[PDB]
């Protein structure tokens, strides 16, 4: 399966902006789709993921203000949302896919902001 | 689930049989059977990051026999047979239970 | 042994996916524990049986099931279609010593990693 | 697979001791694949046989070990006492390779943790 995501985008001062993940090739029966962040340079961070079978609404710690994973079945589409923006919207955010419990598979490439 | 990591850099160039360390801040024996749950990623500087070894002991399928991972209970290392040509690039370690977290560098 | 969740890992095809399980009691009309992986479906959930017997010599017994679930048109519920079973039965005696148990627990457990059997499982061709 | 000498490692209760066993021909009357180890006397044979049907499809696997004790008053040794093992699959005609590969995993997985090896080597209940 390969997943690639959707265009650089630029947003100035606080606004909502709408970063989506297009997935094609496998189902959401098992799998959990996490949305890893690496900021910028060095070290990368966590966020959250969405899996039907362990509840799809579990969130990193410190992240649930300006987080919100949502998903369309239909168009096995999966995007998610920002609120506020003061130093999140920094640099390059990615999407993986990967087992219930197992490491991340593969990746798509990821947008800059 | 703090995850140290060995010093920023290095500076092995050729030929050197460099190990990378890791050590965990709580035991990752999570499975009733004896499996652990590391993975180490490899990313070069201008895309993706890939997987190189799940499990802390298990090669994944499209990669070099160079590569070779040992683990313990609360200590863990990787050491490659020698580095070749196109072995730079930032390596990181992950556990996948529960709640991930990534972090270290090179 | 005083039952609890167990977590597998390592299985699967690939060798990537892995399974909790935790106990749901035991029947005391034949005393038989029992376990399950919570679904949220109580009739689309795998589930393991175990219970060993008492004497005149002694008898383990292992029953692993799992269902398939298809959501055929017409209608709203899921059902089961097809089911995968197994067995797994053991037959010592009262003067066998503790090695030889173990010893035949461990051949049974590393006999099912060799290639002969991951082949004449998964692909179900007679071995010659 | 055509029948070949299988060896088995970290066999035993502390992992140190080593099983190999060689083909023993096919019993053409069944079709079952049989197995056995070279200890030079025929009774005292610790074997395995294999076998899988044909239309429900159905595997079964039976492992044999038998204990020798030399006789009081007598040269050639006897069989006092055996352990038994089965198994048994029963897949379908429309279970894809998956569904087999899994079950299959799962019950080479369960079998060494430490509720199994309680309940078998100590032989207690759950």
């Amino acid at each position: 399966v390969q997943l690639q995501q959707s265009g650089p985008e630029l947003v100035k001062s606080g606004t909502s902006v709408k970063l989506s993940c297009k997935a094609s090739g496998y189902s959401f029966t098992d799998h959990s789709l996490h949305w890893v962040k690496q900021s910028h340079g060095e070290s990368l961070e966590w966020i959250g993921y969405f899996s039907p079978n362990n509840g799809g609404t579990i969130y990193n710690q410190k992240f649930m203000g300006k987080a919100t994973l949502t998903v369309d079945r239909s168009s096995s589409t999966a995007y998610m949302d920002l609120h506020n923006l003061t130093s999140a919207d920094s640099a390059v955010y990615f999407c993986s896919t990967g087992w219930d419990y197992g490491p991340f598979d593969s990746w798509g490439q990821g947008t800059t902001l | 689930i703090v995850m140290s990591q060995s010093p920023s850099s290095l500076a092995v160039s050729i030929g050197e049989k460099v190990t990378l360390t890791c050590k965990s801040s709580q035991s990752l024996l999570f499975s009733s059977n004896q499996k652990n749950y590391l993975a180490w990623y490899q990313q070069n500087p201008g895309q993706s990051p890939k997987l190189l070894i799940y499990w802390a002991s298990t090669r994944e399928s499209g990669v070099p026999d160079r590569f070779t991972g040992s683990g313990s209970g609360t200590d863990f290392t990787l050491t490659i047979s020698s580095v070749k040509a196109e072995d730079l690039a930032i390596y990181y370690c992950q556990q996948y239970f529960r709640y991930p977290a990534f972090g270290g560098g090179t | 042994a005083k039952l609890e969740t167990v977590t597998l890992g390592k299985i699967g095809k690939d060798g990537k996916q892995t399974l909790v399980l935790n106990p749901r009691g035991v029947n005391p009309t034949n005393g038989v524990a029992s376990l399950s992986q919570a679904g949220a479906v109580p009739a689309l959930e795998k589930r393991v049986t175990v219970s060993v017997s008492q004497p005149k010599n002694y008898k383990v017994q292992v029953k692993i099931q799992n269902p398939t679930a298809c959501t055929a048109n017409g209608s709203c519920d899921p059902s089961v279609t097809r089911q995968a079973y197994a067995d797994v039965t053991f037959s010592f005696t009262q003067y066998s010593t503790d090695e030889e148990r173990a010893f035949v627990r461990t051949e049974l457990a590393a006999l099912l990693a060799s290639p002969l059997l991951i082949d004449a499982i998964d692909q179900l061709n007679p071995a010659y």
